[PDB]
Formats: structure tokens, sequence, C-alpha cells
């Protein structure tokens, strides 16, 4: 029989809905069949994210599988709390230790935090996306309080398309005045891309300047365009191409058609399809384990009913997430008991002229290792 | 035009004297016999939010949509203000409220709070602070501190910035203070919410940091609540906002009724201190009985009996009147308790002063406004 699902996609997230799909045959079983439900929706838009929830609520869903942003997130929380409705999400970790909620995506913070210190920078600049969220800008300017680091703190959000590439410039040309060469990107991909261009068009990708990505996904950016010029780069990566249950993953992947598959045929896979296909794992694996404590899960109506009703078993589908632990495309996978990653392993990387190269690892356990 | 008017009210915990105020400003309304200025009946309904998350908020922003509304007034904080943004400028239910100013540039949300973030950037200038301590909370939001990193690197600031939101045990705040008194740190703009305010300022007596070398600048318009008496004392530098005259007529006359109501009917009136946000709520009531004023003698449609229907309806059809009574909202131009009071596009209070306060009891030092900047008076 069937288990209705919830899946809340951002529109235009194709290469995430493709590893969505190729998750949910990968690991399709005898026990059970997994029945998604799909909205695509703005996911900035805390109405168009509520009008989903309670759409999917209402169907019947055992778990919702989704993103949000830092704009919804508060409505995300909100709701699956109330109603003991569990998602599974490849999104930012929230800020504290909100209940229903699986988060697929390590923590940054300490790895950046660790990587600071071990290339001994004490003055550099931040650049910093505030359309994305602040709680990492927060962290690293307390631990510069702490160890009396000099951090000149840029924001990069809420830059008009108008004149990106002119502002750009001219953040750059206040740093030679002062003389920095050592910046920390704290964005996303494309965010990422953009500033690289310019630092390219005014020759700062150069010998003696430094660039740390801070993002999970450092050969998911276009580094050949920065490989030659000089500049140090270094990252991180939570998708190792070197294991082979990845390698293995990727001859099926870059061999999909892509006329089906939108965001495929390609021998890269970004860590937010990387974390999606592994959430499918996650969920198939919780409600297989369900079955093997015979514990039994059949049963939602109106979503602002008067009082909240919450289902009992709600909590049963929780803990059986929670205690998940497999291995996937992001390496171990294992969760605390608010289902923040534990356990978990993130690859430092370099970029030389032959290619990235992982250089050592973060761990959850100690911290950073040379390999 | 309806006989009556009615609007929402979304009251949260610690909104108690603000609740109080609302009541006695829709009764100052209401008993005025003056039929040109009283020529609609308003009425509210209120909900109390036993806490202020996102489902919540949700729940009682949509029966109140339901049972009819012309506006919302209410409270929001960093947990549920995005919710109710984005159903206001999805529905056209326009939101007025005096919380904290948001950050994104929004629709339907008439924000009675100035900015404060040019005035504090004014008079760090002033005071020609360049190395300082930033102890700060995000209940207000992020907008102080993006300012403060970006005014740093234009006029390369030292600036020791430290989230303090999340102490709950006083010997962290006295462990932080220890460390940046080695620092020989004497300048600190503190950017958080009066009650960790308070927190902080007995730690920096206890430990004796409230002698005549060191500089409290204080970044928030509830002044008037914060404990300054043992500080004063010492001799170290206070410095504080406010945006409340008590000499302005609008202010001695609301000021003369409410010290006389009965706390049965008015919890927290009579002799409690009045809290800058009681004001603003004040504020808020003539805000709205002017626009609807305004929308009479124009003779606009706004609706029989105000919002109708499901706010989770798909398609959202917003009604028609929304846009109107939100143009209306935001042309006002009304002196209030606050003082001038008038509304950008974005629903951001315009044309406002800020008093600027120095302690020595404390004496008003100057003020600002967005084209004077800060206009300090002679000492
Ligand atoms: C680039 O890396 C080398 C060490 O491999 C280091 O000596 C140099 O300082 C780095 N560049 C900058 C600008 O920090
Ligand atoms: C942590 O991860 C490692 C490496 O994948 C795994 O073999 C080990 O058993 C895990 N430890 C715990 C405590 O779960
Ligand atoms: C109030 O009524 C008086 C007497 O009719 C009138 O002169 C006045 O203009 C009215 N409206 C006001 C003061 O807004
Ligand atoms: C205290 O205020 C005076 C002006 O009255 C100012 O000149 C002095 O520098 C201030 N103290 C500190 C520690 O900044
Ligand atoms: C600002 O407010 C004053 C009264 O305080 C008013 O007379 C003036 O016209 C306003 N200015 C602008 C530019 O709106």
């Amino acid at each position: 029989n069937s288990i209705q699902i919830g899946g809340l996609f951002p529109r235009g997230a194709d290469q995430e809905y493709s590893a969505f799909r190729v998750g949910m045959v990968q690991f399709s079983t005898s026990e059970f069949r997994l029945t998604p439900h799909i909205d695509n929706l703005e996911v900035a838009n805390s109405f168009a994210v509520t009008n989903a929830f309670c759409s999917q609520f209402s169907r019947g869903v055992y778990a919702i599988f989704g993103f949000y942003d830092k704009k919804s997130v508060n409505t995300i929380t909100s709701f699956c709390g109330t109603l003991h409705v569990s998602f599974i999400t490849p999104s930012f970790p929230t800020d504290g230790t909100h209940p229903f909620v699986i988060q697929m995506r390590p923590d940054l913070k300490g790895a950046l935090l660790s990587l600071i210190e071990y290339y001994q920078w004490d003055k550099f600049a931040y650049l910093y996306d505030s359309d994305r969220g602040l709680s990492t800008l927060q962290a690293v300017l307390d631990s510069a309080a702490e160890k009396k680091w000099q951090v000149t703190a840029i924001n990069v959000g809420n830059i008009n398309n108008d004149k990106k590439d002119e502002t750009y410039r001219s953040l750059f040309q206040d740093l030679e005045l002062k003389k920095e060469r050592r910046v920390i990107l704290d964005c996303e991909r494309d965010k990422v891309n953009d500033i690289v261009d310019q630092v390219i068009t005014i020759g700062k990708h150069v010998k003696g300047y430094h660039y740390i990505i801070a993002n999970l996904g450092f050969t998911d950016g276009d580094l050949l365009k920065i490989q030659f010029g000089g500049a140090n780069v270094s990252g991180f990566q939570i998708v190792d191409y070197d294991d082979s249950l990845v390698s293995k993953f990727i001859e099926r992947w870059s061999t999909l058609e892509e006329k089906e598959y939108p965001g495929a045929h390609t021998a890269t896979i970004k860590y937010t399809s990387a974390l999606t296909y592994d959430a499918v794992q996650v969920m198939t694996e919780a409600f297989r384990n369900l079955r093997k404590q015979r514990i039994e899960i059949s049963r939602a109506g109106d979503c602002l009913a008067n009082p909240a009703v919450p289902w009992g078993q709600g909590v049963e589908i929780e803990r059986a997430l929670k205690q998940v632990q497999v291995e996937g495309l992001s390496g171990n996978i294992k969760f605390d008991q608010n289902g923040k990653r534990i356990n978990y392993t993130i690859n430092i990387m370099e970029l030389k002229t032959n290619g990235p190269r992982k250089i050592g690892y973060w761990s959850e356990v100690d911290k950073m290792v040379v390999t | 035009f309806p006989n009556t008017i009615s609007i929402g009210g979304l009251f949260m915990r610690n909104t108690v004297q603000e609740h109080s105020a609302f009541r006695f400003a829709v009764q100052l309304y209401n008993t005025n016999q003056n039929t040109t200025e009283k020529p609609f009946h308003l009425n509210y309904h209120v909900d109390h939010l036993d806490s202020s998350n996102s489902f919540s908020v949700t729940n009682a922003f949509c029966s109140q949509f339901s049972r009819g509304v012309y506006a919302i007034f209410g409270f929001y904080d960093q947990m549920s203000m995005n919710t109710l943004t984005s159903f206001c400028g999805a529905l056209h239910t326009s939101f007025v409220t005096p919380s904290f100013p948001t950050d994104a540039d929004v629709q339907f949300v008439i924000q009675m709070r100035p900015a404060l973030k040019g005035a504090i950037l004014s008079l760090l200038s002033y005071y020609k602070w360049e190395k300082f301590v930033y102890l700060y909370d995000t209940e207000r939001g992020f907008s102080v501190l993006q300012a403060i990193m970006e005014a740093a690197v234009q006029n390369n600031w030292q600036v020791t910035a430290r989230s303090v939101g999340n102490i709950k045990d006083v010997q962290e705040f006295r462990r932080i203070i220890e460390e940046m008194d080695r620092r020989q740190e004497k300048r600190y703009l503190i950017d958080c919410e009066v009650e960790r305010i308070n927190t902080i300022l007995e730690q920096v007596v206890i430990l004796g940091k409230h002698s005549r070398g060191y500089h409290y600048m204080l970044a928030n318009l509830g002044f008037t609540d914060i404990l300054l008496e043992r500080v004063m004392h010492g001799g170290a530098n206070i410095t504080g906002f406010q945006i409340v005259n008590n000499e302005n007529p609008m202010v001695q006359q609301f000021i003369q009724r409410w010290v006389r109501l009965d706390e049965r009917e008015f919890p927290e009136a009579k002799n409690a201190p009045l809290k800058y946000t009681s004001a603003l709520t004040h504020d808020a009531i003539l805000v709205i009985a002017e626009a609807f004023r305004y929308l009479r003698r124009q003779r606009v449609d706004v609706s029989r009996r105000g919002s109708a229907g499901d706010c989770l309806a798909n398609p959202a059809v917003p009604w028609s009147q929304g846009i109107d009574i939100e143009r209306a909202l935001k042309m006002v131009q009304v002196q209030g308790m606050t003082g001038n009071i008038q509304f950008d596009t974005y629903g951001r209070r315009t044309n406002y002063t800020i008093d600027v306060y120095e302690m020595k009891g404390s004496r008003k030092a100057g003020y600002w406004n967005e084209y004077e900047r800060f206009v300090p008076f002679s000492g």
C-alpha cells in the first residue's frame, strides 16, 4: 500500500526535482510505495507556503519533503510543530531546536571557523548575502570579538541587477585602499559566480589574493575561470566524487536524458540535489523501520481547525526519521534529537592549476584534519 | 458610507498597557460629540495570542479576515512578522503597527515606529566614536546591525560586535564586560530590548564601569523605561533617544485623562510609566480615524462590511477596496503623541523627529531629523 508524502519545491529547482525522482526509483521497495504530491511555489512567499502546507495536510500526507527560505522558515517550523507533521529538507538549518524538522544539510559554521584558524587569518573581508540570512555572519563576528579578528563585513545582498557589475568593482576598489587581500564569500552558487566574474574583470584573481568560498558546494561553482590567475581559492564539499557510492550514482546520472530529467546528464550534482536524493533514502528507511518495529501507521481535515488537532502517530514518524542512519551522497547520515546532522564529514578543498584538490576534512566529532 | 468601521486587534504577550491604550483611544474617538469628527462608529475585535508563532497568528488573522475588518491593528515579532506581512500583501489587508519597522520594502503595512539607524549613526559621528563595543539582540530586526557594519567599513571603525540575545545566565554578561574592560574599551552601543538593557546595566554597576571615563549609548526608543538611576550617580555618560515630547498639547491632553482612569477598566494606566509603544498605539487610532474620515469625504467605496471569505481561498482574489484603504492610511499627515506623523510609499514613518537625551537627572541635548541630521542645543 501507499504512503502519501508532500513535495514542496521552489519554482525552477529542476535538478533537485530530478534527483527526487531518481531517488524514488532507486529506493522503491516491496514493503510500501511512497506516493508524492508535488506543489511547485515561491518559497520566499509565506502566504504561498502556508496554502501549500494546508493543502498537503488536508490530503493526509505522512510527511513533507521541501525547501524554505529565511522568510518562510517560521511558517514551516510553526505549522509542522503544531500539527506534528514532519518536514524533511535540504534548506539552511534553523537557528534553534524546533521539533518535527529534519535537516539534511550539515552545519557549516564549525568548519568555516576552523578553516579561518587553519590559515591563521586574523584580518579579512567577509562578503555576506543579506537575502540569504545572517546567522553565519553573527557567528563569525562573535568569534572575531572573542579572538580579536579584524573583519570588514560587506553586504552583497539587495543588489539591483542594473548595477551589480559596477557595485562589485567599487566594493573591491575600496578593499584595495585598506590593502585587504583575504576575502570570504558567504553566498550560494549564483552569487559566488557573479562576484568571481567581477574579481577576474578587475584582476584580483592574481597571486597574493586568497578567497574562501563559504558554502557546501565548492565544485558546484564555475572554478575553471578562476583556476589559472594565481590567487589561492579554498572551499567545502560534502559530495565526494571519489566515493564509490557517488561514482556509481554519477554513472547513471550523467547518462540520463536531459529532456526527461532537467539538470541531469552531467558529471556533478549540486549539493542541494544530492541532499534531496538522500532525503528519499532517509524517508524510505524511516517507514521501513516503523514496519520492522510493528508500529502501525494508517489514518487529517482542516488546517486551521480550532482547537488544533495533531495526530497521535506524528511523534512516531518523527522519531523514526530521526533514528535513521545510512550512507548517502553526502556521507554518513545521522541525526540528533533536534533533527540536525551529526557524525558528518566536510571535505576541505583548494583550487590548483590541475583542478580542485581535497586537502583534508572537518569532522563533527573532532575538527580540521590534513590528509 | 457604512455606519460602523470595524478593525482587528492582534495583541501579544507583554502588550497589556498597549491594549488599554487601544481601547481608550477608540473610546476617545467614539465619545466625541462633533459629528464631523465622528461620522462613523469605530468597532474592534481583539485576539490575544498566548504566544506569537506563525500558526497562531495565521489563525487569528484568518478569523478576523472572515468576521470582517477594514484594517488590522497589531504587534509582530521576528517569529510572526513574515507571515503577517505576506498575508496582508496577498489579501490587500492593511496592518497598522507599533512594532519594529521592517527590513524589507513591503506593501500594506503601516509602520508607526520611526527607524532609529540614522539617529544612531549621526550621534556616533558627533561623539567621534571610532572604537567601541556593540552589544545587540535581534528582536527589532537587523537594520541597525547592518548599518553599523556598513559604516564601520566606510569610516575604518573598530567595532567589537557581540550578539547577546540568547544569554540567560547573568555571569556571561559579567565575563563580556570584564574582557572588554581589559581591552580598555570605554564606549558601548547597546542595541537590545529594554529588559536586556536593564540586565546589562546592573552588571555595569556591580563592576564599577558606571564611572566617569565610560559612555553608554542606548539604542532603544523606550529610554524612559530603562532603569538609569544607579548609572547616573556613578558619573558615566549616557545617551538615549525618545519620540514623545511631554510638552506637546496632544500628549498633555492624553496624559491628564489617562492618569484619571480606573485601573479595573484600563490596567497599567493611572500612575504606571507610559511606554512609547502605548503612545504609538494611540497614534495608530488617529491614523485610522483620519483615513476613514478621508475616504468618507471623498465618497470612496470601502465596502459594506469589510473583508469577507476564506483567507486560504484558491485563487486568492484580493478585495478591490484594499488598495484605496492602504493609500488613505499612507497619505495622512497628523500631529500625534509621537509628533508629526507621515508615511512614505512603503509605510515607513517620514519627516519625524527623534529627541536626543544625555545624562547628568536627564536633559534633552538635541534633536534629529532626516534633513537636518543631528542638531545639538547650546551646551
Ligand atoms: C596563499 O597560500 C600560501 C600557502 O600555500 C600562503 O603562503 C599565502 O599567504 C596565501 N595568500 C594569501 C593572500 O594569504
Ligand atoms: C560515524 O560515522 C562513521 C563513518 O561513516 C561510522 O562508521 C560510525 O559508525 C559513526 N559513528 C556513530 C557514533 O554513529
Ligand atoms: C466640529 O464642530 C464645530 C462646530 O460645528 C465646527 O466648527 C468644527 O469645524 C468641527 N470639526 C472640526 C474641528 O474638525
Ligand atoms: C563624555 O561626554 C563628554 C561630553 O560631555 C565627552 O567629551 C567625553 O569624551 C565623554 N566620555 C567618553 C568616555 O567618551
Ligand atoms: C514636515 O513636517 C512639517 C511640520 O512638522 C510640515 O509643515 C512640512 O510640510 C513637512 N515636510 C515635508 C517635506 O513633508
